[PDB]
Order: C-alpha cells, then sequence, then structure tokens
C-alpha cells in the first residue's frame, strides 16, 4: 500500500499482489479487495508469460470466476491481454475503470494516467511482433480514431518510452531493439548527478 | 511525481466512449 | 540580416534547392547574386538546382584535444598511468 | 488408484510423478489378465506415452516398443496410432500427425481423456510445428508457410504473433508483401541488468561514515 | 614444447673466464651444460667449460677434447650421479658456421636433443641476446638444399631457493615491486619495439647488402616481410568501430568503482577529533 | 591481378578485370579458381549478387626486390611515428 | 503545462494575466527563454523526434502560426544543435537523423574526463585533514 | 581423388561418372548385391549434396537464389527441402533471403572473439624478426668473409 | 591480451558478480549499532566485511589498470 504512491509496485508483486491467504483477514482488508489489487497490479508488473503460470495458477482466482463476476476483470482484461487483441481490450478500459478503479480504495487518486500507460502497452508488445504494418489497415476495426492514438503516443517521447517506429502521414509502422550501446551508457549518465551528491555536500567542515 | 502525474486531463472518458459509436456508425 | 540564417541553416537542411522557390526564401530575383554568395561559400553549382554538400576538413579551428594534438591517446594513457601517480603520492 | 490418481494428473501437469503411478499399474496388469479386459493396460500405455509427449523424450519412448515384455502380441489399431504418432511428434508432421487420427478416431480419440488432449495437442503441435519450419528457414515468405499449415493468411496471422511474445522465438514479420525477417540474436550483456545493482549501495555507505564523525 | 632454462650461474663462471684468459672480439669460449630431461623441456642448472680456441680469419679451425674434458663430469658424476648431458652452449658472437658442418660429434655425448646456446662476452643488451638452437633436418624453400639447421626456441634465467634470495641479497637497493611496475614494462615493451627497431635498421642493412659486391639473397626472410602489410595501417579500420568500444567499457567500470573504495580513509578526521576528546590528560 | 589489386588498402577485385583477362565466362571463372584456390593461393571467399572477389592473401609470392624499396621504408619511417609519439611517456 | 510541453496558445493567455507577477526583478526578461522552448521543446512533443515526417503532418499543430514559415523552424533548431533533419520543398518530406553509434569514441570521453578527477578530489583532502 | 574432390566439387560431373560406369555402383559383388537400386543411386545423390553445400559454404558467403539452383543440378522444390535438413547436418547452417534472393552460409561474429588474430599478426611480428635474425647471418658469409 | 577472447567477458563477469557481494556486505556490517569498541571483534573482523570489500574493488581495478586501455601501443 505505501508503494501505491511511489508507485514501484515490484516490490508489492511478491508480497501485496501474491497473498497466501486465500481469504483475507478481516480487519485489514476485504476477500474482494484483495482479489482485485491482484489482477490490477499484476498484469502491470508481472509480464503476459506469467499471467498463465502465476495468477490463473494461484487457486485463489479459481474461486472467485465461479463466484462473483463482478470485476469483469477476470473475463476482460486477461483474455484481451493473452490474446492479444487491442481491438476487444479498448471497450473494456472504461468497464474495468467504472468498476474497479472509481470503486478502488487507493489508486483512485491516480487513474487514468495509469490506465494510458498500460493502454499502448498491450498495443506496444504486439508491435514487436509485425515488422511492416500500414497504420490504417487494423487500427480500423480496432474501434479507435487515428487523431487521438498519435496524441497519446506523441506525448510519450520525451519519456523515454518510445525506441520503435511509429508513423502518421505515410504509415509505415516498425520495431526497434529497446537494448543497444546508448540505453547501455545511460546508467552513468544518470548517476552523474546523483552520486556527487552527498559527496560534495559532507565534506565541507570534515575532510 | 512529475507533470504527468499531477496532470488528469479527464479527457479518457470521453474519447474512449466517443470512438466506439464512430465506429459503430460507420457500417 | 534575416536571410542571411537561412543559407547557415541549408547546410545540413537542404540537399537540393530548385531557382523557382530561392525568390520566396532569400528574395533574390536574379542568379548574379545567388551565385555569387555561393563562390564565397564554397557551394557546387550544377544545371537546374544547386547540390549542397558542406564539406570540413582537417584540424578544426581552436580548442585543442580536439582534432589538433597528434594522438590524443597519449594524454589518455597519462590518465592511465601518470594520473595514478598521485594516487600513491 | 494409481491410474485415476494419474488422471488427476493430466489438468494438474507433473508427468513425471504420473508416470511412476502408470508404470507400476502396467505391469500389475500384465501377470493378471484372465477376467479383466487386457486393452485397459494398453490404454494406460497410450497415457504412458501421453506424458512423453508433454516431457518431450525420445530414447525412452523407443525402448518401450523394442522392449520384449511392452511389446509381444499385443497390437491394435490404437498402438499403430500411438506408434505413429510417437515419431511424428518429433519429426513435427502436420500432416502425418492428423491422418492417423482421423481413421483411428473411433478408437484412439474416442476417449475423452485423449480427446481432451489431442485438441490440446493439435493447438501445441501447431506451436511446434510452426518452431520447427522457421528454424532452418529465414526470410521466406508468409504464404508458402501458410500452405504448410494449412491455413490462409489471416488465420495464421493470429497464431503467428502469439507466439513472438512468448520467448519461443523472437522474430517479426512483413504483412504488407508476406514476407519475414530473421531477428533472434540472444546476447550476453551484464552492463545494464546486472549493473543496477551497484546503484542502490553508493549513497548509503556515505550516510553511515559521516554519522559517526556527528 | 621445448622451453630451455638457464641458470645464472652458467653466464657468471663463464665471466670470470673471459676475464683470465681476456677472451673476448669474436673469440669463442666453449662449454657444456648439465641436467635430467627425458622430456621435451629442457633444464639446464650446471655447467662446465671447455678449453676452445679458435682463428678469426678461418673459422674452419677448431680444436676440442672429447674424454679428456670429460673427467670434470666424471668429478660431477660423484658429486650428483642424476645429471648427465643434455647439450652443450658456445659463444659466437658472429655466429661461426663451424656448428652447421658437424652435428655428430656433440650428439654422440650427449643422449637428449642437440641443443646449443649463446653466451657473449658482451651480453649488454637490454632485450634477450640469449638464443637457443636445435639441430634438425628442415625443409628449406630457397631453392639449395635441405640440410641441418638452427632452429631458434626461446630461453630465459633459472631462480631456485639457493640463488632466488642470494641475488636479492647482493644488490638490495632497487627493486620498486608494486602496481607501478606497469610504467616500467610498458616502457620497456616500447624499448622492446625500438629493440626490434634497431634490428629493423639491420634490415636496410639487408638492403645494402644487395647493393654490397656478389651477395646472395635469402628467400625465407623475404617470405616474413612480405606479410608484413596485409597483416595487421587503415585496413584495421572497418573493425575500429566495435573495437574501441570495448576500451570504453573497461574505463567506465574502472572510473565508478575506484571513486567508492578511496572514501573509506574519512576515519583519519574521526579519529583526530576524538584526540581533541582525549586531551584533558594531556 | 593480385600485384595489381595490392597497392595500399585495396585486398578486393571484382568480375570485370578477371574475366576480361581470361576470356572465359563468369560462372566458370567462380568454380575455375577455386581449383588454385584449393593449392594455398588464396583464403578468400567470392561473392555473388555483390560482384565483388573478397581475397584472403596466404600466398609467398617470392622474386621481390622492387617492392622492397618502398615495402623496407614502410616499416621504418611508420614506424618512426610509434618512436616519436611514445617519448612522452618516458615521464615514468 | 505551456513551456513544458510546448505550446504557444497556453503560453500567451499564462503571461497575459500573470504580467502582474512579471513586475517583479527580473522576472520579465526569463520570459525570452520561455517562448522560444516553446519551438524548441514544440519539436519534441511533434513527430519530428521521429524519421519520417512529413510537412502536411507538421502543419496541423504548428497551424497557430503559418505554412511556408515552418521551414524556418526546423532548420533553425538543426545549426544550434538541437535536432538534424532534411526538409523536402515539394511535399515536406522530413528525415532526422537518428544516430545509435554515439557513445563510442570521444564522445563519452567528455564524461570519463570528471570520473577520473573525482578520486584524488576526496582522497588528496585526506592529507589535508 | 573424389574425397581431393570435397573442396572443389561442382556435382554437375555426378549424374556422368553415374550414368557410364555403375557395375559397383547400383549393383554390388563382395559387399551388398545391389537388390535395390534405392540403397546406392538414390542415396549417393542425396550424399554429394552435402558435399557440394560443403563447397558453396566455404568460397561462397553469398550466392542468388537463380544462380544457386543451376550450380546445385537440382531444381528449386528440391532445394527449398533440402534447406530443412540443414539444421540436421550439425555443420553448417545457411541465412537465406527470399526477397534478395541472398543465402549467407556464414554468421557474423562480433569482435570479440577476433582479438586474437587481431592481436596475432603483432606476435608474427616478434617471431619473424627474431627468425631472420639469425638467418642474416648466414647471408654474412660473403659480406663479412 | 593475445590470449583474450572469450576471457574478455569473464574479466567484465569478475569485476560485477564478485563485486555486488562487496557492496552489500559493506552495508550489512556497518549497520550494527553496538560499537562499544574496546576489544569485541576488533583484531581483524572487519576487514573482510568492511575495509578488505574496497580492497577487493581495488584487485579488479588493478587488473582492469593492468592491460588498462590502448595496449596495443597506439597504431589501430
Amino acid at each position: 500500500i505505501h508503494c501505491l504512491a511511489v508507485r514501484n509496485f515490484k516490490e508489492a508483486a511478491k508480497l501485496l499482489v501474491d497473498s497466501l491467504a486465500t481469504f483475507t483477514s478481516i480487519e485489514l482488508t476485504s476477500y474482494e479487495s484483495i482479489a482485485t489489487y491482484a489482477s490490477v497490479t499484476g498484469l502491470f508488473t508481472l509480464e503476459r508469460t506469467d499471467l498463465k503460470s502465476k495468477v490463473i495458477d494461484s487457486p485463489e482466482l479459481l474461486s472467485l470466476i465461479s463466484t462473483t463476476a463482478a470485476l469483469q476483470s477476470i473475463s476482460s482484461l486477461t483474455i484481451s491481454l493473452y490474446a492479444s487483441d487491442y481491438a476487444s481490450y479498448f471497450p473494456y478500459l472504461l468497464e474495468t475503470y467504472a468498476n474497479v478503479l472509481i470503486p478502488c480504495k487507493y489508486l483512485n487518486r491516480h487513474a487514468d494516467f495509469f490506465v494510458r500507460e498500460m493502454r499502448r502497452k498491450v498495443y506496444a508488445q504486439l508491435l514487436e511482433s509485425y515488422k511492416t504494418l500500414s497504420l490504417k489497415s487494423m487500427a480500423s476495426a480496432f474501434g479507435v480514431s487515428v487523431a487521438f492514438l498519435d496524441n497519446d503516443l506523441g506525448k510519450f517521447i520525451p519519456n523515454k518510452q518510445l525506441n520503435c517506429v511509429i508513423d502518421r502521414v505515410n504509415g509505415i509502422v516498425e520495431t526497434n531493439r529497446p537494448d543497444n550501446k546508448n540505453a547501455q551508457y545511460h546508467l552513468l549518465v544518470k548517476q552523474g548527478d546523483g552520486l556527487l551528491t552527498k559527496l560534495q555536500k559532507y565534506g565541507a567542515a570534515v575532510r | 511525481e512529475n507533470w504527468d502525474d499531477v496532470e488528469v486531463d479527464d479527457d479518457f472518458t470521453n474519447e474512449l466512449k466517443a470512438e466506439l459509436d464512430r465506429y459503430k456508425r460507420e457500417n | 540580416a534575416i536571410r542571411d540564417e537561412i543559407a547557415k541553416n541549408t547546410e545540413l537542411s537542404y540537399d537540393f534547392l530548385p531557382l523557382s522557390n530561392i525568390k520566396a526564401l532569400l528574395f533574390f530575383n536574379n542568379e548574379k547574386e545567388t551565385e555569387k554568395f555561393a563562390l564565397e561559400r564554397n557551394w557546387p553549382i550544377v544545371n537546374s538546382k544547386v547540390y549542397f554538400n558542406n564539406q570540413s576538413k582537417e584540424k578544426a579551428d581552436y580548442e585543442d584535444e580536439m582534432m589538433h594534438e597528434e594522438d590524443q591517446k597519449t594524454n589518455i594513457i597519462e590518465k592511465a598511468m601518470d594520473y595514478a601517480i598521485s594516487i600513491e603520492n | 488408484l494409481d491410474l485415476m490418481s494419474g488422471i488427476l494428473h493430466c489438468e494438474d501437469k507433473d508427468y513425471k510423478t504420473a508416470f511412476s503411478y502408470f508404470f507400476e499399474s502396467f505391469e500389475s496388469y500384465h501377470n493378471l489378465t484372465t477376467h479383466n479386459s487386457y486393452e485397459k493396460a494398453c490404454q494406460v500405455l497410450k497415457y504412458m506415452l501421453l506424458s512423453k509427449i508433454m516431457l518431450n523424450l525420445i530414447d525412452d519412448v523407443k525402448n518401450i516398443l523394442n522392449a520384449k515384455y511392452t511389446k509381444e502380441t499385443y497390437q491394435s489399431r490404437g498402438i499403430d496410432a500411438m506408434k505413429a504418432v510417437a515419431e511424428a511428434y518429433n519429426n513435427r508432421s502436420l500432416l502425418d500427425f492428423n491422418t492417423a487420427l482421423k481413421q483411428y478416431e473411433k478408437e484412439l480419440m474416442g476417449d475423452e481423456l485423449t480427446r481432451s488432449h489431442f485438441n490440446a495437442l493439435y493447438d501445441t503441435l501447431l506451436e511446434s510445428n510452426l518452431c520447427k519450419i522457421i528454424e532452418p528457414f529465414e526470410c521466406v515468405e508468409i504464404s508458402h508457410i501458410s500452405k504448410i499449415i494449412g491455413l490462409d493468411t489471416q488465420q495464421v496471422e493470429g497464431k503467428l504473433s502469439q507466439m513472438i511474445l512468448d520467448k519461443i522465438f523472437y522474430g517479426v514479420l512483413d504483412q504488407g508483401n508476406g514476407w519475414l525477417y530473421v531477428y533472434e540474436t540472444p546476447n550476453q550483456d551484464a552492463t545494464y541488468d546486472s549493473a543496477l545493482e551497484l546503484v542502490g549501495q553508493l549513497n548509503k555507505v556515505v550516510d553511515q561514515l559521516f554519522e559517526k564523525a556527528s | 614444447h621445448e622451453k630451455v632454462t638457464i641458470a645464472p650461474l652458467v653466464l657468471l663462471s663463464a665471466l670470470d673466464h673471459y676475464e683470465r684468459t681476456q677472451t673476448k672480439e669474436n673469440k669463442r669460449c666453449v662449454g657444456v651444460i648439465l641436467g635430467d630431461a627425458n622430456s621435451s623441456t629442457i633444464r639446464v642448472t650446471n655447467s662446465f667449460a671447455l678449453p676452445f680456441e679458435e682463428d678469426e680469419k678461418n673459422s674452419d679451425v677448431w680444436f676440442l677434447d672429447h674424454n679428456y674434458i670429460e673427467n670434470m663430469n666424471e668429478m660431477c658424476k660423484k658429486i650428483n650421479a642424476k645429471e648427465k648431458l643434455i647439450g652443450w652452449y658456445h659463444s659466437g658472437p658472429k655466429l661461426r658456421a663451424s656448428d652447421l658442418k658437424i652435428n655428430e660429434l656433440f650428439k654422440k655425448y650427449t643422449q637428449n636433443n642437440p641443443l646449443l646456446l649463446i653466451v657473449d662476452v658482451k651480453q649488454q643488451g637490454v632485450g634477450l641476446p640469449t638464443d637457443a638452437y636445435v639441430a634438425i633436418e628442415q625443409v628449406k624453400d630457397d631453392g639449395t638444399s635441405t640440410e641441418k639447421t638452427f632452429l631458434h626456441l626461446p630461453c630465459t634465467i633459472e631462480a631456485e631457493e639457493a640463488e632466488e634470495i642470494g641475488v636479492e641479497h647482493l644488490l638490495r637497493d632497487v627493486r620498486d615491486q608494486a602496481a607501478g611496475g606497469l610504467s616500467i614494462r610498458l616502457t620497456n615493451q616500447l624499448k622492446s619495439l625500438k629493440g626490434l627497431q634497431s634490428k629493423l635498421k639491420d634490415v636496410v642493412e639487408y638492403l645494402d647488402k644487395v647493393i654490397n659486391k656478389e651477395l646472395p639473397i635469402n628467400h625465407t626472410i623475404l617470405g616474413k616481410l612480405q606479410d608484413v602489410f596485409n597483416l595487421l595501417n587503415n585496413l584495421q579500420k572497418a573493425l575500429t568501430v566495435k573495437t574501441n568500444d570495448e576500451l570504453m567499457v573497461i574505463y567506465i567500470s574502472n572510473l565508478v568503482r575506484s571513486i567508492i573504495a578511496f572514501d573509506d580513509l574519512i576515519e583519519n578526521k574521526i579519529q583526530n577529533k576524538k584526540i581533541q576528546e582525549q586531551r584533558v590528560k594531556d | 591481378l593480385i600485384e595489381t589489386v595490392f597497392v595500399k588498402n585495396i585486398r578486393m577485385l571484382s568480375f570485370e578485370d578477371i574475366s576480361k583477362a581470361t576470356h572465359l565466362p563468369k560462372d566458370n571463372v567462380e568454380h575455375l579458381v577455386m581449383r588454385a584456390i584449393s593449392l594455398g593461393l588464396l583464403k578468400g571467399s567470392i561473392d555473388q549478387v555483390n560482384e565483388l572477389v573478397t581475397i584472403s592473401w596466404v600466398q609467398p609470392r617470392i622474386i621481390s626486390g622492387d617492392q622492397i624499396t618502398k615495402m623496407k621504408d614502410r616499416l621504418v619511417e611508420w614506424n618512426d611515428q610509434v618512436e616519436k609519439l611514445g617519448k612522452k611517456m618516458e615521464a615514468r | 503545462k505551456a513551456v513544458k510541453l510546448g505550446d504557444l496558445k497556453k503560453f500567451t493567455s499564462t503571461i497575459t494575466k500573470y504580467k502582474q507577477l512579471l513586475l517583479k526583478d527580473d522576472t520579465y526578461q526569463l520570459c525570452v527563454r520561455l517562448r522560444s522552448n516553446v519551438i524548441k521543446t514544440g519539436i519534441r512533443i511533434i513527430s519530428l523526434t521521429y524519421k519520417k515526417i512529413s510537412l502536411r503532418d507538421i502543419c496541423l499543430k504548428l497551424n497557430l502560426d503559418s505554412e511556408q514559415t515552418v521551414e524556418y523552424m526546423v532548420s533553425r533548431a538543426i545549426r544550434d544543435g538541437v535536432i538534424e533533419a532534411k526538409i523536402n520543398h515539394e511535399d515536406g518530406f522530413i528525415e532526422t537523423t537518428e544516430l545509435l553509434n554515439i557513445y563510442d569514441s570521444e564522445d563519452p570521453q567528455q564524461v570519463f574526463d570528471e570520473r577520473i578527477k573525482f578520486a584524488n578530489q576526496l582522497h588528496d583532502e585526506y592529507l589535508v585533514s | 581423388s573424389l574425397v581431393k574432390l570435397f573442396t572443389t566439387n561442382e556435382l554437375m560431373r555426378w549424374p556422368i561418372v553415374q550414368k557410364t560406369y555403375e557395375p559397383v555402383l547400383n549393383e554390388d559383388d563382395l559387399a551388398f548385391g545391389g537388390e535395390a537400386n534405392k540403397h546406392h543411386w538414390e542415396d549417393l545423390q542425396k550424399r554429394v549434396i552435402e558435399h557440394n553445400l560443403r563447397v558453396i559454404s566455404e568460397y561462397y558467403s553469398r550466392i542468388t537464389l537463380l544462380r544457386l539452383n543451376e550450380l546445385l543440378d537440382l531444381t528449386e522444390s528440391q532445394t527449398e527441402t533440402y534447406i530443412s535438413d540443414l539444421v540436421n547436418q550439425g555443420i553448417i547452417y545457411a541465412k537465406v533471403n527470399r526477397p534478395a534472393k541472398i543465402v549467407n552460409f556464414e554468421k557474423p561474429k562480433n569482435s570479440s572473439q577476433l582479438l586474437n588474430e587481431w592481436s596475432h599478426n603483432v606476435d608474427e611480428l616478434l617471431e619473424h624478426i627474431e627468425t631472420i635474425g639469425h638467418l642474416i647471418t648466414k647471408e654474412e658469409i660473403m659480406h663479412g668473409l | 591480451e593475445e590470449k583474450e577472447e572469450s576471457n574478455l567477458a569473464a574479466t567484465k563477469s569478475m569485476v560485477k558478480i564478485a563485486e555486488q557481494y562487496s557492496k552489500r556486505i559493506e552495508e550489512e556490517k556497518e549497520l550494527t549499532e553496538e560499537e562499544l569498541k574496546t576489544r569485541y571483534v576488533g583484531r581483524q573482523d572487519p576487514k573482510k566485511h568492511l575495509s578488505e570489500t574496497a580492497d577487493e574493488t581495488l584487485e579488479n581495478n588493478i587488473v582492469s589498470v593492468l592491460t588498462a586501455g590502448v595496449n596495443s601501443v597506439a597504431i589501430k
């Protein structure tokens, strides 16, 4: 819960997301609540391979499918991601956002930005599979607009979240290799101002 | 948290329902 | 001065320019002033459009440890050797 | 008991432990027979080789057919099917694997336990056969791959991009001209994933050194 | 592999005989080595001296005692009977050709493979002037004949428990063994290139030897000097793209971890601050 | 052609001068040189689409003395560049 | 919301109402760089950072200024070193050079010069105190 | 001579020698007896292709798809099948490009693995100058005497 | 250096694998709030957990300086 504001989410995948007790702890949280945060956060941290090896592997999910279907994220976000279908994944964003993220007691503060990130990640992973793809070929059947699709992707460039090939006026769309000798050297640049912070700080009176 | 976290345009709700209605009317 | 910085920005911008669009940029109605400016700036002039290259050369300007002093790795060798002198004593 | 227990392991995987359950009950019916049907032990032998498909082993499969005790005079239409699909699963031939299933469906696939897996093994071999097609063949036409699998351009397109993100193989596909491009070249870096640990321990040491002077 | 290991006493024992009889200036001092080697590896420890004399004008003049010099080996046999004659060593400042003609006389008394070392009266080079010879039948591409020639192999100086500290106890002046030894060796590696550059100046004279009156040309030397271009220089420029990246990674991991370990000396100010608190009794 | 292709930086031939000198079709010339390649002459690998002959030259090529004027001097003057740049390393 | 996102429309409405806050010491003169980043950072929010771009796609976001003057926007940032691009006069083909070969020779050396002097920086202070 | 031909084999002379003389080829005397010609006539053709691929994969880095079918004495339908058997060979792995008609038999390698040969030529000059030093002495006979 | 092909990556593994342990152990031992000085383990306990780790970082930095860079003596 404390990592939900920092948005680390990695240390909570094997602790908060992975629950040893099938039924909740009462005074801490709720049975439907502890099973809801496992699916929401698990899709952001655990990859698609770990979805079938962990989420459905745990017996806690099998008991939720045959009892409470009100979450709607078990038959929507899980199937659309496993099948890599963006056409069906788009309309389930708001339906889940309304019945999960809005009633959510933690992540309801910052929501729309958290959804827009995972919205492209489903399509970003599919981009690695195909080499050459036009703009209007399969995107017209996905039920989305071309203008709004480029607006969200255009703002992700300064965040260093796009190494790939995305084009609009022409429409030739390819994939790239984020592992190279550029980001390999980026580790040293990021540590430039963070390593010398405390070295020149306490070295005034002492040393 | 940078500006992207505190931005919160609240435009995700209207843009999702609009695109679904545009595709259904193109039939 | 408004049109002087157009050619300086053209070096890495245009690989070719037509003679018709020059009147809308450098405001040159005659090809005489266009060619006279290219002679001082060392640009090739051919038929129809004008090819742009902007080739560099050896020993660029001032500020040594760039292209100037021979075997720049010598100081790198000194930083791997002569710098270790101050580490011991 | 071990047979019905191993049947529970069908959806629970763990075929190495379930193989010992079927092996202990296979030699039991060999010395009994009489009133009970000896073909039930042949169905157990089918489940023994069924676990070999999920484990993907070869030498242990041919040792059963070459053994004098496990072969003998016992053969049937279902045994000829299991003998054919055993080598067909290694060769990964969709035409030969599915051909023996159509004629023997009443014998082999007539059982619900076998049909449930063979329907999944049909998709599993479709993933296995596709993996064997692209290994020798780099940068080929998608239409030629569709002729081998038997599907059209659109149907296999969903199955092609499905395995790329499964970490089975890394490749890209040209949809416009229906081409292929070789991609996967596994590297060794250690400069990014393995160099991250050095970051966290930097500023933690400086704080401990200043508190001693204070 | 055949590696000759020479004891430094061999050079010191012959150095005394160079001063006594004043043997120098194209005068060879023949000697014999000692050791027990049944393998290809040759171990040279003890050595004797052979009273050899030669003429400077005539290289075919040689006199060597066979069983009269072996009396020293008979006297040493009662001392150490484990070591026998494994070879011999000469001087050969200009490398007389007398050793090329007869390989049998020296091999008759030495059951090991034929070995010929070089101890010069000078031996003042910063490089490795000591050279070893192996006399065998090697095919020559020069087009004359295939006969017995010398096979060069690298050698070194032996160090054992007796003479390891003995020499250091005699010197005990300039040692300097530390991480700073890179500046001494890498400079010597540059001197090794300059030492071979001086040998390249002899190659410059090799062409002048062709310019000289009636001298032949060695075809074997031309084969090694022919590949100096295509081997190893703008040809390597195509591979410098990925090569320079490997040299930068060494600098990346070095500079980030070098400024860490040096920050553990902060306790100097901490201990000095506690000294002022201990001055109540001072 | 091997003596002609080698001047400074050029290790590579093409299909032009090789086929015109032998008066043979380029299809056979590729496989006719391979009979002489197995003799230890050239270790290179000839391409097809690029129409460029890659040459790995192990051949001794004796009867020198025209090259030795420039050949031997390039092992000194060019090597003197290393000696001049190494004099600044004498600090230690 | 304006300068960092490179928006000219929302920048003019911010300076107009807050102009009273710009009457402080040297708070007006910093606006010269605030409106220049609208062009500089505006290139980054636009897809010009991507390789293949056409002018007809550029005129959509820059429509607030004009058509023919867009060639002056990209070319000005090329000489300064922000981003390199090639402009076509017909359809406005924009090909921007993306360098994956950097940080190889002499590029990281500028940072390497700083990492070398950090060791003896705090080490020589031990001899002083 | 066929064993020494493994490097230069064009495979084009295989059907000529097969049809001209086959007393011991299709049938055998002291070994098999040739009851079925598929043990030889069919098998010899499959084996010489593996030796002919060894010919091209060495001294030809890239080959044209139209030119490759003419040099293998085969057809495009048969050549595509033999590519699938390149994995089971365990020797060479070809990289084929259909739109470029380029078949790359070799593989690109990083410069880190080639650093040995890059620094080996320096060791050559160390041995060459050291070896010729005693060879120049043989040339000093006429110089000195 | 003429022997370096796969060992170049092995040198990169020695300056990382064994170094990551020295980073966590250095903070693990210093985290102790006992102190009390006097004698205790102070003969040499902390060297391997504190000071030798700094030397262990140097041991991999010595072999890094051993060949250093550009050990081919200029050229190309």
